[PDB]
């Protein structure tokens, strides 16, 4: 229906092989903010909406 | 200075207390800025270019 923003990771070969779309929950949201897939614990600033 | 070979030095009768003000700048907020939303809004045709 509409555009996606999603984070991708990629291997040492180019390939994509993990990924997480950006309105399926909370975190990933966040997670697409700060390009990093499995964030540590932190204070996180100025995530907008 | 220290007093040798005595001489005519003069010393002071009375003094006087002097408030010297002095400013030291040392804080300023801190900022978390976002360019992909300042240099454009919620437009998704910037954010691609
Ligand atoms: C990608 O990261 C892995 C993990 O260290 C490494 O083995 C691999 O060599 C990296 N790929 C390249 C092209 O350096
Ligand atoms: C102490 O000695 C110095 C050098 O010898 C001289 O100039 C000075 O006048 C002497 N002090 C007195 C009080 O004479
Ligand atoms: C020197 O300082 C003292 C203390 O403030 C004051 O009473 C006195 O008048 C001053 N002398 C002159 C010449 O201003």
């Amino acid at each position: 229906k509409d555009i996606s923003t999603v984070l991708v990771e990629t291997n040492s070969g180019g390939s994509v092989f993990r990924y997480s779309y950006c309105a399926d929950g909370f975190v990933n949201g966040l997670q697409c903010k700060l390009r990093l897939f499995d964030i540590p614990p932190g204070v996180y600033s100025n995530s907008e909406v | 200075a220290p007093v040798t070979n005595e001489r005519y030095t003069e010393m002071p009768l009375d003094h006087q207390l002097i408030l010297t003000e002095q400013f030291l700048q040392t804080t300023m907020p801190k900022f978390s800025v976002s360019c992909e939303t300042y240099i454009c809004d919620v437009s998704k045709a910037c954010k691609n270019l």
